[PDB]
Order: C-alpha cells, then structure tokens, then sequence
C-alpha cells in the first residue's frame, strides 16, 4: 500500500480510432489518447490491504496497464458517484467468460465481486443489460492494454493480450492496440476502481493513466497494422513532422 | 567569402602560365505534365440534379476545359521548341578517331535498353519518379506527344552534328571536319593562338577525361543538385492532391457526396445543399486553374530560355561572358 | 539540420523582443 | 455542334466525354428480421413527464414509416435533414425513442434552436437534430376532466439545458435573492408545474402525446436498417451497389488485403472507398469504377472530307477499323508502317492524316 | 467575403512576383554580360558602343 | 474558427504560396549579386591615369 | 509599422544592405583592377 510514485510512459497506448483499414498511408488524425512521455500513476505493488482502489475518477478516458500473470486481478467496476442506488457497470473477467452487468446496483460500503462478497445490487431494480460476452477467462507478461473510453451512448474497449516482459514501468517498446468490445450502453459514469480478484495484499503493480484529446500521426503499413505514431504537441521536432 | 585585395600598380601586370579545361552542369526545366479535369465529372459525378444545377453558370465548363488544353498545347509546343533544330538525324561514324578525347558516356549505346547513354540513363534514374486512385475522378493526365526515345534521339543527332561539324550544320548542311581541327578554331575564337592546342593536345585529352568522369561521379554520387525538376514535379502532384482532397470538404452543408443527400433529402429541400457544394467544389476548380496558368507562364519562360542556350550554346561558340558556363565559353 | 543526423531543434519565433515564455539570442529578425 | 461552325479546319478537336453506362444494382445486407418496437412506445398506455422524458435505444431490427403513415391522424409529423418518404432505403444508426406530453398549443416548443419552457429547462433539442416528431391529442385518450395533474413539467431551472438532457433533483427554486435555503423563502417557487390536461377546455389544452427520434447518421454498418432486399452478387461488371448504406458504383473483384475481424470497409491514399467486405458472406472485395476519360475526333477538314476518327482514351478492351495506342483506343483509321511528318498529333508518337481510295491514317511520326 | 478578398490579393501577388522575377533574371543578365567584360551587343549596355 | 474548419484547405495553400514568393526573393537576390566570391578591396593607391 | 496589426506580418530580407554595398564595392575593385579576368577564375591585377 506505498505511496504510488509518477512514472512515465514510452509510446504506449495507441488504438485504432476505428475499422477503415488503409495501406500505408502517413495519415493524421485526431482523438482522445495518452499523451506521450505521460506521468502514469504506478500503483506499486512492487513495494518490497493493496485493493488499493479508492474510487478513483474516470476521467474521459483510462489508460489501465494490466499487469499480472495469474488473474490475481478479477475486475473492474464503473460507477457515478456510488450512492447505493444509481445503475453502475459490474466489469469481472468471470471464469465462463468477461461477465458485464449494467445494473441498479446498490453500492454497500465495499461494491464489489467475490463470487462470495457480492455487495454490488442487493436488488436489481433495474437492471438493463447482462452481458454474457464471448469466451475470455481471467515477470507482468498479459499486460492486457485495456483502455475505457465511454461516449455516445457507447462503452467502448480496446484492448490486446500478448506476453510482454517486463516486471517493472512498461517497456521502451512499441505495438498497436486492437479493438474489442463496444457496447451501446450510455450510462453516467463518473469514477471508477478495480476489482483485484481478493485473495489480500498481493504484488502486482498496475498501471493507470489517463487520457485527453490529442493529434496524432499514425502509421498504417502495407500489410496494414500501426507500425509508428507521432504526438504533435510533445517537442516542436514533432510539430515540424 | 574570403577576402584578398589585389597588389595593383601602374606597371604590374599577371598573366597565366598554364591552362585547365573543365566542365559544369546546368539544368533546366522544360516542361510539365499536361493535364486536363472533365468539370462536370468532378463537381457532380453522375448525377443529373447536378447537372441541371451547373446549368445555370453555363460557361464555366467549357471555360475551364479551354484553358487546359491551351496549357496542354503549349506544353508540347515547348517541348518541340527546344529539341528541333536540326532538320536531319545524323550518325556518330563507328570510327572514334577523336584526337584522344574520349566521348564514351555521352555517345549513345545501342546495347542499352532505350538508346539513352550513360550520363543520360544515370540522370534519369536519380530522380526517382497513386496515379489510378486519382484517375478515379475524371482528373486524367494526357501523355506527351514526345516518346522520351525521340527525344534521346534529337540529343543524339545534335552530339553527331557538334562534334563532326563543329557548328556548321546549324547554318546549313553538315560539312565534316577534324575533332583537333575544330577544338583549334575554338581556341582560336577567344584570344588564344590555336598552336597551343597543336602542341598540348594529350594534356587537353587528359583533362578532358577526367573532367568527364568528375561529372560522371557527381552525378552518380548521392549529391543531387536537381531540385529544379524534382520540385516542379512536386508542385504540380501537390497541388492536385490539395484538389481531389477538397471533396472532403462539407462547405457548411451536411454532407460530401452527392449520393448521400440526393438519398437522404426531396429535391426542393436539398436543392440547397446541393448549391452550397456546388459553390465550394467551383471555387476550388477555379483557384486551381489559376495557379495552373501561372505556373505553366513561368515553365514557358523557362523553355524559352532553354531553347535560346541551346541555340546559342551548342550550335556555335558563343561570347556572351557567365552566360553558357563559367569563365570563356 | 536534418532528422538523418540529429534530433535537436532550435525554434524560432518571428517578432518578439524577447519576453515571451536558454541561451535566447536576439536578432532583428526575432528572439 | 461544340465549334459553333460549319466550316473546321483540320486538326483535333475535344468534344464531350465518356464512361462505362453501369449494369446493374446489387444489394447486400445482412440477414436479419426482427422487429423494431415502435407500436409498444407510441400505441402506449402511459407516457412520462417532459422533465422525465423516456429515453429508449433501439437496435436490430427493422423499421417502416407506411405504418407511420395509415395508422392515425398524427398532428404533427416534419421530419429535419431527412425526407419522410424515404426512410424504408435508408440505413440508420442508433435510432432512439423518447416521449412526453404538453397541450397541443405548445408544440411549437420542439425545434432547433428552439425557444420555450420546456425547451430552454424541459428538453432541448440540438441545432443539428436529425429526425422529426410525432404528437397528437390524449385529451380525448387519456382524459381528467379535472385535470391530469399527474403529468407535471418543470417551470424553473438555474441554467439551460444541453440538448437531450434528462434532470430530476428539484428542491425548492429561489427567484434570486432572499435566499430559499431549500427551506421555500420569498421568491422561492417550486419548479415542478403541472398542467390543465381537461375535456372541460378547448383544443388548445388537450394534451398531445410526443415522441422524437434522434439517429446518427455514417459513423458503422449499424443495425437499425430498412427493409431492403439483400440479393446476388456479380462481379466485373460495372455495376451499382449499396453495402449496409455506403452507395457506390464500380468493379467488384476479390481482394488481397488482410483485413481485420473488426474491419469493415477499406480506403486510399486519398480517402476512397476502395474494398468492402460483404454483410452477407463475410467476403472482402475491391472497387476500381470505370469513369473512363473524353472523348476527342480528329478530322482533315471539312473542305476536304467527311470521314473522322474518333479516338477513346483509356481502353484496355473493345469498349464500343480499329487500332490500340498508349493513348487510347482509335477507331476509324487503318493502321500503317511508313512514316511521316506529323500532321494531326495525338500523342506517343501517333500522328493522323489524310491520303492513302481515301482514309484516315496513323503512323509512328518520322523525324 | 473576407477569404474571397484575402484570395485575391495572393493572386495579384503571385503576378507581380512574376513580373519581378523576369525583371531581376534581365538584371542579372545585363550584370553579368555587362560589367564582366564588355558586350558588343548594339544598345543593350546603354546607348552606343559600350 | 469552427466554421472556417470547412474550407480547411486554404489556410494552408496561401501560406504555401506566399512563402514560396519569399524564398523566390531571396533567390532573386542572391543570383543577381553572388557573382564574385573573393571581396576584393580597393587599393590604397587611387592612380588611375587620371 | 502601421502593417502589423493583423497578422499581416513583413519578413525582413535576408541580405542586409550593408552586404549588399560590400558586394557592389567588390564588383568595382574587381572590375577596376582586372576588368574581366576576375568573372573567368583568378583576378589578375593589370594597369587600368
């Protein structure tokens, strides 16, 4: 439960804006993204009751370095301002597969999955979806890249799961992130926490950034994948490209 | 630069003791593509409404489609203007019995692919060059009236005339004399007596050579002083793409193809939108035009000048100092 | 100079005299 | 006709242009049928305030506007950016649903940049709205001859609304100063308004049931699609086709490149819709239309002939003597070995005139 | 308006520049034909025999 | 400025245009008076003939 | 001055004048002192 210290990030976090596949074509846009060289909160872990999760603000979008190697993370869960009575987003990598509920939970004094504490929705008033999504079961190798972005009527996450190796500030690398799921939800969220699958106090120090509107120049390449982008509001160099 | 005044007196007086030949490059843009944009293509597609639309400005179609093709013909005409003078093709005779100098990369070499020699083919390969996806609107480009085959041919023609005749042949028939005998009457032509060719001949030779083969190098090296050329090209597909990418452009309307409100909106309603397109994508055709003009007035003024140096170069030794090179011509 | 060499740039702003946000040379052209 | 003359002379001249006439029109969707629930919202028993206007998304199905059309008197029905009548070939995306009910007097209130009570604290409307509007009497549906004061609309509100923006918390609204502490002081009245919902008054205070549909427009293939026939495929043919909504003329020809589950369609250099993978088989194909250049004819002179040689420009084909060049196919001249001086240029070195027992000829221009 | 406006002053500096620019390569001919040495060219380097 | 992001274009056109106007200048200039390239200086001793 | 004021900046040249007299004053030293040697190579001092 240290105190989580600023590290940077190293061109990490881009995500296809969206499904138009081009070739090779130097082409610039622009998007909410994590701004490069950015402080990125660790949350160490690594510091040799770490739910360390005090609801900490979504902001418009939530850069989320899932480190772990075994699932010692569970989940996640989306909330406005947890008052026991708003509908929330229940978000736990379930072993049948990722189950999302958006739901009239009822934020107790600990809202969470586990599935033994349930503290989530004592009733579900209303509970307007369930989500039974495809089959997905849940050094930091996974570093699942999950980023939230949620506008318009739509939660939207991107994400990719390959094994990195690095056990400490993510690597002096670089790789794409593909989308996942978007659903046509559209609910207030204004904070958020993780749900760190409770043994606890544990060792796996994740990541959280977050996020703001930038410009970027991406890369598409022949084959058609993000081989390299450019901020445009880090170092004149950059503006000049 | 450096700085030296220069020991000047009433009675002193330098002259030069030995001689170096040398040679430079020069290059000169003579022409650029010539283009043409079918109007209705571009601004309507295959609509009708469209169509009906433009018929109000009537004129500006066939306007546009005149100045285009005026620039088309005088591209051509500029690229006919420099490369004819000779009403003949000569032949470079297999002998090369040239008084020791060595013209090898300069001659043409029929074992090439095309008949362009060394220097020639070197060249055009430095200069390294999309052109379907742009097609796709109607911006077509017309190609030259002149293979680059007769143009290489031309050039080599006006080598034989040059070194065979000398100059003759741009004031009549060919009439063929000695390579020595020739570079002796130039020498003659600029104050010094002609019995130094006669007797440093091989240093010349020599010099001769290896100034072609300095050429040789700096060309194929990676120093590539043809900006010129590069960047008009790089102009014109510049400007094009500015072109095809205001289709983008929404204009204060609520779409950019035509299709998407022709489909979503009534005509008496959408009618408007359609108008507000129809201004953007004009005034865009119309600013093109207009840069298009100026720049081929610009390209004109150029070929005129190319074509007054290779009149007044080539074809005879010239006298107008810093004009056809550095130093005496 | 040219990203093939290096990657340090040296900005230029147009006409200022020079009170605007190292080294800060000033021209007749700018800071 | 184009010179404006009877007399030309001889040399090449540009008359008007040509393209491939398409085919055929093919139609792709994907195989969906469920019914988009609209009878349930509008043929509805009980509707919400407008300071709790319902706000339902609907999605994967499809929808009809002829049943919007015989089903009632509807007092109002105008729709904005969109024709009513062309709905059923459209292709929308995220259609929502939302309703309340005022008097009929003050349906003015829904607009763009409308002004209005309930406009200004109740429910704004965007400046690009695209959709429209349904309302018509309840006072003869659902009636209190007292008043149906159980339908309220709020009355008071600090600052405006965004448009499509739903607020409950309501205490007790202060007009200024003398501060209301939510404790009801001077100029403390309350937002929540009811209405005069009577059969004992006239037209003007029946109340009128509205619904409003908002939708997107180009942003994916969305589900909320029309009844459009899907149907076969053909390929190298120019042909026209809609794929999900996107519009299109051109080639189909399988692709090459490596799309991605999610990927729907494919671009260019220059932002063209280039490849598209069908919503029926899942099958990724690319676009190259046939927009094929002008058309110009040379000619000797009308004061020597009649004859001319039209020449196309860019045709790798037949595409209706005959004679292919670079710069396009030529009909109407024989082909020759000899060689001239250029007369009538065309281009590549192809050169047109006149003598042969008379015809047009081409020929490799001499020098 | 004003981007019409503002359009037209860049094409009427576009053509003066172009009018400049013939003028400034006739001045560096008549430099560099002129001063380096003398020109025989009758009534190019002033009036008369230069 | 959120309007003129329609005709996003031209911004960047007359930029181009005017600047390459002013490299052409500077180009004038140096072509019309990079002729020499030692700066000689005159000599102290004005004996000219006359 | 009175340009400025909206956006309608003015670049300053790149040649100042004083360069621009130096090389004028070269152009007479040479011409004056060879005359047309130094425009083909070296400057050869010769009486004027």
């Amino acid at each position: 439960q240290l105190p989580p210290a600023y590290t940077n990030s190293f061109t990490r976090g881009v995500y296809y804006p969206d499904k138009v596949f081009r070739s090779s074509v130097l082409h610039s846009t622009q998007d909410l993204f994590l701004p490069f060289f950015s402080n990125v909160t660790w949350f160490h872990a690594i510091h040799v009751k770490r739910f360390d999760n005090p609801v900490l603000p979504f902001n418009d979008g939530v850069y989320f370095a899932s480190t772990e190697k075994s699932n010692i993370i569970r989940g996640w869960i989306f909330g406005t301002t947890l008052d026991s009575k708003t509908q929330s987003l229940l978000i736990v990598n379930n072993a049948t597969n990722v189950v999302i509920k958006v739901c009239e939970f009822q934020f107790c004094n600990d809202p969470f999955l586990g599935e033994s504490e349930f503290r989530v929705y004592s009733s579900a008033n209303n509970c307007t979806f369930e989500y039974v999504s495809q089959p997905f079961l849940m050094n930091f190798k996974n570093l699942r890249e999950f980023v939230f972005k949620n506008i318009d009527g739509y939660f939207k996450i991107y994400s990719k799961h390959t094994p990195i190796n690095l056990v400490r500030d993510l690597p002096q690398g670089f790789s794409a992130l593909e989308p996942l799921v978007d659903l046509p939800i559209g609910i207030n969220i204004t904070r958020f926490q993780t749900l760190l699958a409770l043994h606890t106090a544990g060792a796996a120090a994740y990541y959280v950034g977050y996020l703001q509107p930038r410009t970027f120049l991406l890369k598409y390449n022949e084959n058609g994948t993000i081989t390299d982008a450019v901020d445009c509001a880090l170092d004149p160099l950059s503006e000049t490209k | 630069g450096a700085e030296n005044s220069v020991a000047y007196s009433n009675n002193s007086i330098a002259i030069p003791t030995n001689f170096t030949i040398s040679v430079t490059t020069e290059i000169l843009p003579v022409s650029m593509t010539k283009t043409s944009v079918d109007c209705t293509m571009y601004i309507c597609g295959d609509s009708t409404e469209c169509s009906n639309l433009l018929l109000q400005y009537g004129s500006f179609c066939t306007q546009l489609n005149r100045a285009l093709t005026g620039i088309a013909v005088e591209q051509d005409k500029n690229t006919q203007e420099v490369f004819a003078q000779v009403k003949q093709i000569y032949k470079t005779p297999p002998i090369k019995d040239f008084g020791g100098f060595n013209f090898s990369q300069i001659l043409p070499d029929p074992s090439k692919p095309s008949k362009r020699s060394f220097i020639e083919d070197l060249l055009f390969n430095k200069v390294t060059l999309l052109i379907c996806a742009q097609k796709f609107n109607g911006l077509t480009v017309l190609p030259p009236l002149l293979t680059d085959e007769m143009i290489a041919q031309y050039t080599s023609a006006l080598l034989a005339g040059t070194i065979t005749s000398g100059w003759t042949f741009g004031a009549g028939a060919a009439l063929q004399i000695p390579f020595a005998m020739q570079m002796a009457y130039r020498f003659n032509g600029i104050g010094v007596t002609q019995n130094v060719l006669y007797e440093n001949q091989k240093l010349i030779a020599n010099q001769f050579n290896s100034a072609i083969g300095k050429i040789q190098d700096s060309l194929s090296s990676t120093a590539s002083a043809l900006g010129k050329l590069q960047d008009v090209v790089n102009q014109n597909a510049q400007a094009l793409n500015t072109l095809v990418k205001q289709l983008s452009s929404n204009f204060g309307a609520i779409s950019s193809v035509l299709n998407d409100i022709l489909s979503r909106l009534d005509p008496p309603e959408a009618e408007v939108q359609i108008d507000r397109l129809i201004t953007g994508r004009l005034q865009s055709l119309q600013t093109y035009v207009t840069q298009q003009l100026i720049r081929a007035a610009e390209i004109r003024a150029s070929a005129n000048l190319a074509a007054t140096k290779m009149s007044e170069c080539v074809l005879g030794q010239s006298k107008r100092v810093d004009f056809c090179g550095k130093g005496y011509h | 100079p040219g990203t093939n060499t290096s990657n340090q740039v040296a900005v230029l702003y147009q006409d200022v005299n020079c009170t605007e946000v190292s080294n800060v040379f000033q021209t007749r052209a700018g800071c | 006709c184009t010179l404006k003359s009877f007399t030309v002379e001889k040399g090449i001249y540009q008359t008007s242009n040509f393209r491939v006439q398409p085919t055929e029109s093919i139609v792709r969707f994907p195989n969906i049928t469920n019914l988009c629930p609209f009878g349930e919202v509008f043929n509805a028993t009980r509707f919400a305030s407008v300071y709790a206007w319902n706000r339902k998304r609907i999605s994967n199905c499809v929808a009809d506007y002829s049943v919007l059309y015989n089903s009632a008197s509807f007092s109002t029905f105008k729709c904005y950016g969109v024709s009513p009548t062309k709905l059923n070939d459209l292709c929308f995306t995220n259609v929502y649903a939302d309703s309340f009910v005022i008097r009929g007097d003050e349906v003015r209130q829904i607009a763009p940049g409308q002004t209005g009570k309930i406009a200004d604290y109740n429910y704004k409307l965007p400046d690009d709205f695209t959709g429209c509007v349904i309302a018509w009497n309840s006072n003869n549906l659902d009636s209190k001859v007292g008043g149906n004061y159980n339908y309220l609309y709020r009355l008071f509100r600090k600052s405006n609304l965004k448009p499509f923006e739903r607020d409950i918390s309501t205490e007790i609204y202060q007009a200024g100063s003398t501060p209301c502490n939510g404790v009801e002081g001077f100029n403390c009245y309350f937002p929540l308004q009811s209405y005069g919902f009577q059969p004992t008054n006239g037209v003007g205070y029946q109340p009128y049931r509205v619904v409003v549909l908002s939708f997107e427009l180009l942003h994916a293939p969305a589900t909320v699609c029309g009844p459009k026939k899907s149907t076969n495929l053909v390929k190298n043919k120019c042909v026209n086709f809609n794929f999900n909504g996107l519009t299109g003329t051109g080639v189909l020809t399988e692709s090459n490149k490596k799309f991605l589950p999610f990927q729907q369609f494919g671009r260019d250099i220059a932002d063209t819709t280039d490849a598209v993978r069908d919503p029926q088989t899942l099958e990724i194909l690319d676009i190259t239309p046939c927009s094929f250049g002008g058309v110009s004819v040379i000619t000797p002179g009308t004061n020597t002939s009649n004859q001319v040689a039209v020449l196309y420009q860019d045709v790798n084909c037949t595409e209706v003597n005959v004679f292919q060049t670079r710069a396009g196919c030529l009909i109407g001249a024989e082909h020759v070995n000899n060689s001239y001086e250029c007369d009538i240029p065309i281009g590549a070195g192809i050169c047109a005139s006149y003598q042969t027992s008379q015809s047009i000829i081409a020929y490799t221009m001499s020098l």
